[PDB]
């Protein structure tokens, strides 16, 4: 019962959460927490190139508004939680809070209270703990809510797609009009996964304008610090998109926040270079992201580093 | 300090 404190990174599949501590030297640590005393549905998932013979199957019902239920709630959170078991396999089982102290938010509660996830079947008399989900899940079952409603929930099953049609055509019919998205994950510092709304396609998309240090087979220079600034600001988060461009199934694109633009960010802090091959399609005005770098590269940050003036 | 995690949080609210 050690309550340890950390910070939401992102929610996974059946409503298992990964929480990170804060960069005191290189990459902060994780924490992949399944949730105790509950079982919530499992999302799509697409077969890995690992195992060839298995196939993608699709959302259980109410899989996807349970991720999104706590993906609203906890990304970008601090939370505190108290680990119950650790199977010796290394999988750990415990309890979140949303807050400092333990008495704070149960999002277990939260989600058995919403109908979003069930109470697994106990064997024994339950504790404390296990009789409040029963009251959580009495509640939700009375208000027909999530799993409780009336019929399949089939209609929580997204029609996911992994590919598109047409790229070209895709694009060219939203006229650089921002795309409602969930950046789901990162690949590096300018290229990311992202959930496009609201027919949800699972694109690929790359920054215009900008290219960050990247992996291949391995890291390049401040490739992974890169990819820790856009995560620790995007991953999972809601965004808007300007679909720019394409190349094949890769699209270019704008990703736009509240809290400012990742692109030039990118630039500002020197994670990133101006690149002119796809700078044309950068619609928010590309000299802006010339004085990001220009500003960047005067003071020799990062990937500016080793950068010699002409003289 | 290369590991610039956000003063300012991104949240979804
Ligand atoms: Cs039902």
């Amino acid at each position: 019962p050690t309550v340890q404190r950390g910070i939401i990174k992102m929610v996974l599949s059946g409503c298992a959460i990964i929480v990170r501590g804060q960069p005191r030297g290189g990459p902060p640590p994780e924490r992949q927490i399944n949730l105790s005393n509950i079982r919530a549905g499992n999302l799509a998932r697409r077969a890995a190139a690992t195992q060839p013979d298995a196939k993608d199957t699709p959302d259980e019902p109410w899989a996807f508004p349970a991720r999104e239920f706590l993906r609203k709630k906890l990304i970008g959170k601090e939370v505190c939680f108290t680990i119950e078991n650790k199977t010796p396999q290394g999988r750990e089982y415990g309890m979140i809070y949303l807050g400092k102290d333990t008495n704070g938010e149960n999002i277990a509660e939260s989600l058995v209270a919403e109908g979003l996830a069930t109470r697994r079947e106990g064997m024994r008399a339950n504790n404390p703990e296990q009789n409040r989900l029963s009251e959580c899940e009495e509640q939700a079952k009375a208000a027909k809510k999530g799993m409780w409603s009336e019929g399949n929930g089939s209609h929580t099953i997204r029609d996911l797609k992994y590919t598109i049609e047409n790229p070209r055509h895709f694009v060219d019919s939203h006229h650089q009009k921002p795309v409602n998205a969930i950046i789901e994950h990162v690949r590096d510092g300018s290229v990311v996964r992202a959930l496009l709304l609201p027919d949800y396609y699972l694109v690929t998309v790359m920054l215009s304008g900008i290219k960050c240090p990247t992996f291949r087979r391995t890291p390049e220079p401040f490739a992974a610090e890169a990819k820790f600034f856009t995560e620790s600001r995007l991953l999972q988060r809601d965004v808007q998109i300007i679909l720019e461009s394409c190349h094949n199934q890769n699209i270019l694109g704008t990703i736009l926040h509240p809290n400012g633009n990742i692109t030039e960010l990118l630039l500002k802090e020197g994670f990133a270079r101006c690149v002119d091959w796809s700078i044309a399609v950068y619609t928010r005005g590309a000299e802006k992201l010339r004085a990001a770098e220009r500003f960047a590269k005067e003071r020799r940050l990062r990937i500016w580093r080793d950068y010699v003036a002409p003289t | 300090s290369d590991w610039n995690a956000p003063a300012e949080e991104w949240g979804n609210w």
